[PDB]
């Protein structure tokens, strides 16, 4: 899911 | 409520939507759209190149040196004349007569019309412009 | 707060009481106000005694006695609010040292299959509730995705690797009762084009923010524009943001156009404005002509000859003062269009290296949901959102199966046993199971209960590994159809000395086409060793699966030399490369919302099945086949923290049922 997304804002 | 600097209509994205091959379809169209508008700038842009080779120049070989004629009071038989062929060719325009004349300013051409109208006809000389 | 930190560290609302605690607590939630504040503070302090000591069980008695009145004056109430807390889980959970040893004498028998951290984290709570439990397990070892790789002083996890913040996460209890070395992500993420070179700052800012403000816009596409469904199938995120990039394509086309059509406007106003001032070129050159011939005729004249020169004299002031007029209406034309040539809109949307960078931002986003955008639901993807936990991201410096192995004490697991056939009744069950090392070697467990972990990869198979009699309900095998099951592969290499930037935990690679964008596509450095860790994520990872270590390794060092450069990129002294797909006991890597699912499913996977009566005109059976797991927790899908939730959920669900509530 959204969690796992690196280079997050 | 869309993100700033993105576009997004019901009726952009039911065209896109509304076949398989309806986006790429559209964005040719477009494409070819663009190609048509930049060779008719080519076209009238080449057209306007010629036009101002038309006007190597100017007009300053056929310009008239400025003329410093100062306004006069009393009316010699000449101005009187001149007068009267002015009301011929140009009508009412009060302006253009006094421009002819030189020394009688608008007001004084606009008096001259009343004055003088009983002994140069001028109701017969404004006839006369009317016809043409 | 102090009260009210423990109800947000135990995910539960600190000034107001949950749907669990209606149905535990009727005669509260229906009556006055001043009681639910009397109930929610007992809860709030219950809570905080627990966490602030999660290492030693917190009986009644401990939580009544550190209660001060009013709130310690109804006794009942206090036991009754900790009763609650202790069966579901939210105290007394984990690893901690029991105060009152567990009794010898055991109420009810359950087999759980699987003994990965689901598994684990509902067999201790049952047994810490006075159960009979065996786990089954396939495998040689405890823990199931979640796996740590351990040859000398190397340690990698080739499954969950990092904890999604401590705020409201289950791990943070946990994390004090294991030690683990949880290690900070920086979040610093540099990413490398196809040759080598770092994609320029100026350039990097730009693309990412391309990639949020194209994700943002298929929300609005989706919850504004209810673009949902096309041709009777459910549009996928893939499909939408395809269609959200058309329309940016479509709108610089568009923009070129509406420049360009008031450019020809603009030439189309000085074309009619030369000829004009061409065709008043020529009457002046004629009238100059004119008045020449008139004033050549000499003095003396008479007065019709004197007003030849004089009108026509008239007449070519008149007519110059026009062209002159003219040729200052031409000047700002000209103006206009000098300016109008050199301020035009954007040339492309996005070049070709523009979109190869955004294409990683797009393997980044299929990393995260372990499957091709292509599968993701449009609508649900994100439905988990708004229970996403605070705090920075860590890591199990130490390897995350230190975690499984600490649940595993004291516990009676069956390794090397796969379970074939489970069968329930109105009498009760049976689970049917063989060695993985001899198939002919057949085992016969009969409990009350069977708690089902499988993964969804496993409860998808067909034909399938495990046969259910009776048969599992169209609604259950329905919602495993419909429900996206994952994929997602980390390439293990372990060097000799660190020849990267060891103040950067990950960097990013781009790929060449948008096919290969998920392959090799992101580089962890996390460990104490020299070990990178390179993920396999899209459609590379089913495609790369059926490819040889050699190779893979032979791919990771090339892209590590064009980074690095020869001279810095030894051979791995290890390599490992996970293959979740093939793996018999995952067929996959976790769970995704697919186009056509929702979160309703996962409750779906959680309902427990009831099987009919023995002899017709029997009393409804009470419920015998339970499910947890990872695909079951619609608010904690595809992590641990979801697994070991789903667990506890289930162990209270068990207990409820065959201890009474
Ligand atoms: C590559 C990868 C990276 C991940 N990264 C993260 C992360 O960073 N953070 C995070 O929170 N989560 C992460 N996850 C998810 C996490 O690993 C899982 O959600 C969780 O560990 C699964 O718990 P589970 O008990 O539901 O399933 P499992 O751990 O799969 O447990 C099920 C068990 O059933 C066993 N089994 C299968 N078939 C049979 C059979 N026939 N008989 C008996 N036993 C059987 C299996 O061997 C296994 O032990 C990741 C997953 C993967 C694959």
């Amino acid at each position: 899911p959204r969690s796992f997304l690196v280079r997050r804002p | 409520k869309p993100p700033k600097g993105m576009f997004l209509s019901q009726e952009d994205v039911e065209a896109v939507s509304a076949n398989a091959t309806a986006a790429t379809t559209v964005l040719r169209q477009l494409d070819m759209e663009l190609v048509s508008v930049k060779r008719q700038i080519q076209n009238i842009k080449q057209t306007n190149s010629a036009l101002k080779e038309k006007l190597d120049g100017g007009i300053e070989p056929y310009r008239l040196p400025e003329v410093i004629q100062k306004c006069n009071a009393r009316w010699t038989t000449e101005e009187q004349l001149l007068a009267v062929q002015a009301i011929r060719k140009y009508g009412r325009d009060f302006q253009a007569i006094s421009d002819v004349i030189g020394n009688k300013s608008v007001v004084q051409v606009k008096n001259f019309f009343v004055n003088y109208r009983r002994r140069f006809n001028i109701d017969e000389v404004l006839q006369e412009w009317e016809a043409e | 707060s102090g009260v009210e930190g423990a109800a947000f560290q135990s995910r539960l609302p600190h000034d107001r009481m949950t749907s669990q605690e209606a149905a535990c607590f009727p005669d509260i939630i229906s009556g006055p106000q001043q009681t639910q504040k009397v109930f929610l503070f007992i809860r709030n302090r219950t809570l905080q005694l627990w966490l602030d000591n999660p290492k030693i069980q917190l009986t009644f008695e401990a939580t009544l006695q550190q209660l001060e009145a009013p709130y310690n004056s109804d006794t009942v109430l206090v036991h009754r609010v900790h009763s609650y807390l202790e069966r579901h889980g939210l105290i007394n959970f984990g690893i901690y040292k029991r105060i009152k040893p567990l009794p010898t004498k055991k109420t009810g028998k359950v087999i759980i299959i699987g003994s990965g951290v689901s598994g684990l984290a509902a067999a201790r709570q049952l047994q810490s509730f006075g159960m009979d439990v065996t786990l089954l397990e396939a495998r040689d070892r405890v823990g199931g995705r979640v796996a740590t790789f351990r040859k000398g002083n190397y340690v990698a996890d080739l499954g969950a690797m990092v904890v999604t913040g401590l705020g409201g996460n289950p791990m943070a209890v946990v994390s004090k009762q294991v030690n683990m070395e949880l290690a900070k992500i920086k979040q610093k993420c540099p990413l490398y084009e196809a040759n080598g070179q770092a994609v320029p700052k100026e350039k990097d800012e730009m693309v990412e923010q391309e990639f949020n403000r194209l994700l943002e816009a298929t929300s609005y596409l989706s919850h504004q524009l209810d673009f949902n469904v096309l041709n009777n199938k459910p549009v996928s995120l893939g499909q939408a943001l395809e269609v959200v990039i058309q329309l940016q394509e479509k709108h610089v086309k568009d923009e070129q156009i509406e420049h360009w059509k008031k450019i020809v406007k603009t030439q189309e106003e000085l074309k009619e404005l030369l000829n004009k001032m061409v065709n008043l070129k020529e009457k002046i050159k004629e009238l100059h002509q004119q008045y020449k011939e008139a004033s050549e005729v000499k003095p003396p004249r008479d007065i019709t000859a004197e007003f030849l020169v004089k009108s026509k004299h008239r007449d070519l002031t008149a007519l110059c003062k026009e062209y002159d007029e003219l040729a200052e209406t031409q000047g700002k034309l000209e103006e206009k269009l000098q300016e109008l040539e050199a301020n035009p809109p954007s040339d492309v949307y996005l070049s070709s290296r523009d979109r190869q960078i955004l294409d990683w931002h797009f393997a980044n986003l299929e990393f995260a949901n372990a499957t091709p955008l292509s599968t993701l639901s449009l609508k649900h993807w994100d439905q988990d959102d708004d229970f996403e936990f605070t705090g920075s991201h860590l890591t199990v410096r130490n390897g995350y199966s230190c975690v499984p192995v600490a649940l595993a004490e004291g516990l009676d697991i069956k390794l090397n046993t796969a379970v074939r056939q489970v069968r329930y009744t109105a009498s009760g069950c049976e689970v049917i199971a063989v060695n993985t090392r001899s198939t002919s070697q057949t085992f016969i467990y009969k409990c009350d209960a069977v708690l089902c972990t499988l993964p969804l990869g496993v409860l998808k198979q067909q034909p399938p590994a495990v046969q259910f009699v009776p048969p599992l309900p169209e609604w259950k095998t329905s919602a495993v159809q419909r429900m996206g099951f994952g994929n997602l592969n980390k390439v293990v290499l372990c060097f000799d000395r660190v020849f990267w930037d060891p103040s950067v935990n990950l960097f990013g690679h781009v790929g060449s086409t948008t096919a290969s964008r998920g392959e090799l596509f992101l580089f962890w450095n996390l460990y104490k060793a020299p070990i990178l860790l390179a993920l396999v994520a899209g459609e590379a990872a089913g495609i790369m699966e059926n490819i040889s270590d050699d190779v893979i390794v032979g791919r990771c060092l090339a892209i590590l030399k064009g980074i690095f450069g020869s001279s810095a990129v030894p051979q791995p002294k290890e390599t490992v490369v996970s293959r979740w797909r093939a793996d018999p006991w995952a067929r996959g890597s976790y769970s995704y919302v697919a186009a056509g699912s929702s979160g309703n499913d996962y409750d779906l996977m959680a309902q427990p099945i009831t099987p009919g009566p023995s002899i017709p005109g029997a009393p409804q059976p009470i419920p015998r086949l339970f499910f947890a797991g990872e695909h079951t927790i619609r608010n904690y899908p595809a992590t641990v923290h979801g697994a070991l939730l789903s667990g506890l959920r289930e162990a209270g669900r068990i207990a409820d049922q065959f201890l009474g509530a």
